[PDB]
RNA sequence: CGCAAGGCUGAAAAAUUGACGGAAGGGCACCACCAGGGGUGGAGCCUGCGCGCGCGCUACACUGACAGAGCCAGCGAGUACUCCCUUGGCCGAGAGGCCCGGGUAAACUCUGUCGUGCUGAGGAAUCCCUAGUAAGCGCAAGUCAUCAGCUUGCGUUGAUUACGUCCCUGCCCUUUGUACACACCGCCCGUCGCUACUACCGAU
């Protein structure tokens, strides 16, 4: 089995890296297509490209799908996107404090497909590869200050990326009285983004929300009672998990249950948690000039 | 009890949310409080707005709960820092 | 200051600071080396009073030396002579007639004159395979040492 | 953050994605299973059609039925 | 341009040294010097992830012939405490039969 | 893609040859007509054979290596021996191809790593 | 450059598809029952958060002390790593370097000497936990965010008790759909909205 996801991420990688030679000639091929239908006159290397023309009499009408959005582009989540239940398990660090434990508890009642594994004595290859073994969508570690989190890594499977985030401003469900807490509503639960423009929060968003189980599209508009909200200013992603009751047509009332997280991404690997030798995509780029001018996503 | 029906429960009681009543039910609540209830709901609700302990005190005392709270004493200790 | 202990990255520093206040005022800036390594003050250290935490871009050497650059404001004095030469003024002597007026030499630092630095031909270490990996690794690339 | 939640929930645009059925690509319109010129261009489908399934037959037991 | 500065413009900017109270500890690391380990450290870093990809990506039942006329790395169990993990290399040396031991004893 | 561009019948007969094609390993890709009209060749079903995949997947030193042996009836895939050596392996096999159960190849190469467990 | 760019004005709906429930029946949950375990909460240290609160760390004796003997790990290799600051003295015109003083395991096993002796294991509550899990033990590293008052790895020793149940506490879902054979099941319930029509009541 592990030679197949080894032979798996090979061919991914390489049909990724041709797919940047193919892009950088269908960037030529669109401008073909363009001006036939206007008759706008076009470059003459383009023109008098002979290849060019026999491979697009060939494959116009890839194009044409996407440019209807027919079809979808060579990713890790588009294979499983909403055909599954992405189930996930959280766990701790190698020696988890009760706080963190409690905490780990928090967000594995946030996703309502996950379960929770205690660490104890497990050798991290070993975790991803029982991971690979029992098919699971996602892992996430937690590691923790003094009792308080300070880093999350969502690390897709088989062979997707992870997300390596900072915490900050958290505040844990198991410090407020149970007279007033309770047990949370486990519904599958809307999600809301605000502020993701560039690719690289398409990306974020992207693998962020194929965490959470797909709804049913019959009603999604008007049922449902819990939802899940990532906003970002400045790319710290701050999350809130809210549950709201629909009291009127036109006015909702709200109510803060899950934890409260203002993440800052520091990561992006494209390879699994076991891989520190992967392919990183985007990492928080300090100590240079303008690093604190830039703003990612 | 959850969040959620709590908080359907509460609205129940304060009539904000229930059934669609006649004109006949319009007529009896007219012959026969709740900005001060709401109020008190909003803050029971969204209980992240201060800072609590989930023991309780150490050792019961009886003579004749919020803790603090963390964005408003943010937003002064800001608002002092700017003058 | 000077480096305490050094880590991978991160490194402790030692004579730059007197206490954890002017750490915590100084907290977060932007230290740099005389390597060319930037780097970032991050958090006051407790045991020995005055050292801190520094995170660097990457290792920094025994024999370097952190250094943090700061404005200070200078105001001008506010001195003034009129020069009423037809009546009489007193002239302000300079710095060098102050000196061999009252006999003190001009201050030099050892530390600061310029000398000449004797840089040896810097050779590296060879290559050191771990055990485990030089073990593992396949039949085409196992490393063949007599 | 709470007043964009409100937004979103009032004028309802969560981005869950959404359960899509598993055989779109081979039952589009999603029948029931139970009880129940452009003529030159629908022969040249046809032709197609029966070109590929001659086709798909050789390749499957090319691949010695491992497909 | 280059005709439109003095020499002193022109004129080399002279290079600090370690301070004498602490000579000691080596040269001073200026930029060259950091240059020059960021170089080696890279190339070696850069050797190591191909070396980690190759364990990695390593079939375990590839079959050549020099596993046929080689002695393979093996284990810290089998090959004892002298073990890297480099397979042992061919000095020259052999094994001499006894006639021809017998002709080097005579010359002896 | 003498059809029309715009034909519902073209473009899931599109996917359907370039999936089918990729998962028996000719292609390198599956967004690309164009690599159907001139990259599917003999040689590209010849190196998808049993021998030269094997030689790629580094059972055997060379291609006529890997015949000879394959003749000699040291390789399985799957759990079926095979002694043609025009099987063709596709891209699912590729990770199942494997020696025999007794072969004394695979007792070559326990003996080479020192790990030939004798039971 | 032009349009945008002229204030009956002065802060706090849709519905033939909609609103809220109830009764029954299922399923799931160490935020539930059940059996046990372990924390925190007692004393001291301190990061953190808002004097207080938790999180870790240390100490508190039968599971003892002392002395011998034997026997076990894994991840770790950047011409790189050092805990101070000083009394003296050597060679130093001067800046320094020397020399001497002061402040690859834990464990375990076996064998003996001695005998409980300020030399006392944590309330109410609340939280967590079901197999290489709890717990004990040390070694390494310090990886652009966080972390030395610590963090993350890695190995070693490794149990008790459930592994059923929806009875309590909750959460979800059925009462519409989504498939056809055998086989079974047999019109769940309430308060209103909206719509069509019918006539009625009283002002203009």
């Amino acid at each position: 089995m592990l030679r197949k996801q080894a032979r798996q991420r090979r061919d991914y990688l390489y049909r990724r890296a041709l797919l940047l030679r193919d892009a950088e000639i269908a960037e030529k091929r669109a401008k073909l297509r363009a001006a036939l239908a206007s008759g706008k006159p076009l470059d003459p290397k383009i023109a008098n490209d002979k290849e060019l023309r026999k491979d697009f009499d060939y494959d116009v009408s890839r194009d044409i799908a996407k440019e209807q959005g027919e079809i979808d582009i060579d990713d890790e989540y588009s294979e499983l996107s909403g055909i599954v239940d992405p189930r996930v398990l959280v766990t701790t660090s190698r020696d988890p404090s009760s706080r963190l434990m409690a905490f780990s508890k928090e967000i594995r009642l946030m996703f309502p497909t996950a379960i929770r594994l205690n660490r104890g004595n497990l050798i991290l290859p070993d975790l991803v590869m029982s991971a690979q073994r029992e098919r699971l969508s996602d892992i996430i570690l937690l590691h923790e200050h003094r009792g308080t989190p300070t880093a999350i890594t969502i690390s897709h499977f088989p062979h997707g990326p992870t997300l390596m985030a900072s915490l900050h401003n958290v505040v844990l469900r198991a410090d407020i009285p149970k007279s007033i807490k309770g047990t949370v509503s486990e519904s599958y639960p809307h999600l809301i983004f605000e502020g993701f423009r560039t690719p690289l929060g398409q990306r974020v968003v992207k693998i962020l929300k194929h965490l959470f189980p797909p709804r049913d599209p019959t009603n999604n508009a008007k049922s449902g009672n819990r939802v899940i909200t990532f906003v970002n200013q400045d790319d710290c992603i701050e999350v809130r998990h809210h549950v709201y009751v629909r009291t009127n047509y036109n006015s909702v009332e709200l109510s803060e249950v899950g934890p409260r997280f203002t993440m800052r991404p520091f990561s992006i690997t494209m390879g699994t948690l076991e891989n520190k030798d992967a392919d990183v995509e985007w990492h928080l780029s300090q100590y240079t000039r303008t690093g604190r001018k830039k703003n990612y996503f | 009890g959850s969040q959620l029906k709590r908080l359907k429960a509460s609205l129940r009681e304060q009539g904000l949310i229930g059934p669609q009543k006649s004109k006949k039910q319009k007529r009896q609540n007219a012959n026969d409080q709740k900005a001060e209830a709401l109020k008190s709901i909003r803050e029971q609700f969204n209980p992240f707005q201060f800072k609590t302990n989930a023991r309780g005190p150490k050792f019961e005392v009886t003579t004749n709960v919020i803790k603090g709270r963390p964005e408003l004493s943010r937003a002064r200790s800001e608002e002092k820092r700017r003058q | 200051g000077t480096p305490w202990k050094i880590f991978k990255n991160t490194a402790f520093i030692k004579d730059m600071f007197n206490s954890s206040l002017e750490i915590a005022k100084f907290e977060g800036a932007a230290i740099r080396t005389v390597s060319g390594i930037r780097g970032q003050i991050k958090r006051a250290l407790s045991k020995p009073e005055g050292y801190f935490r520094a995170t660097f871009e990457d290792k920094i050497l025994l024999s370097d030396i952190v250094i943090l650059k700061a404005w200070y404001p200078v105001k001008p004095k506010q001195f003034y002579n009129p020069a009423t030469n037809l009546i009489g003024w007193q002239s302000m002597r300079l710095t060098g007639e102050i000196r061999r007026a009252e006999n003190i030499p001009t201050p030099q630092n050892p530390n600061s004159t310029y000398r000449k630095i004797e840089r040896p031909e810097r050779h590296f270490n060879p290559l050191r395979v771990p055990k485990n990996l030089a073990a593992e690794l396949p039949f085409k690339s196992q490393i063949v040492q007599t | 953050i709470e007043e964009l939640i409100k937004r979103r929930i009032l004028a309802g645009e969560f981005d869950e994605v959404l359960r899509r059925r598993p055989d779109m690509f081979g039952n589009p319109h999603g029948v029931r299973r139970g009880l129940v010129a452009d003529e030159k261009l629908r022969r040249d489908e046809e032709e197609i059609k029966r070109m590929w399934k001659e086709i798909s037959a050789k390749l499957d037991a090319l691949s010695s039925w491992h497909y | 341009m280059s005709s439109l500065r003095h020499a002193i413009q022109r004129r080399a900017h002279k290079e600090r040294a370690q301070p004498l109270e602490r000579q000691r500890l080596g040269i001073l690391e200026k930029k060259k010097d950091y240059r020059l380990r960021a170089r080696d450290y890279k190339k070696k870093q850069a050797v190591l992830k191909s070396l980690r990809q190759k364990a990695a990506e390593r079939n375990e039942d590839e079959f050549y012939f020099g596993m046929m006329s080689r002695k393979g790395p093996g284990s810290a169990l089998t090959r004892g405490k002298g073990f890297t993990g480099t397979v042992d290399g061919d000095r020259g040396n052999k094994a001499l039969s006894v006639e021809t031991v017998r002709l080097l004893k005579t010359q002896d | 893609s003498l059809l029309p561009p715009d034909n519902e019948v073209r473009r899931k007969h599109e996917t359907l040859l370039l999936d089918k094609l990729y998962d028996m390993g000719i292609l390198s890709t599956k967004a690309k007509l164009s690599a159907v009209e001139h990259n599917v060749t003999v040689s590209a079903f010849a190196r998808r054979r049993l021998p030269v995949v094997m030689t790629r997947l580094r059972m055997a030193e060379t291609v006529q290596a890997a015949t000879k042996l394959i003749e000699q009836g040291h390789v399985r895939v799957g759990v079926e021996e095979v002694r043609d050596p025009a099987f063709l392996v596709t891209r699912n096999m590729e990770d199942f191809v494997t020696w025999t159960v007794g072969s004394k190849i695979k007792q070559n190469i326990m003996k080479y790593r020192d790990k030939l467990d004798d039971f």
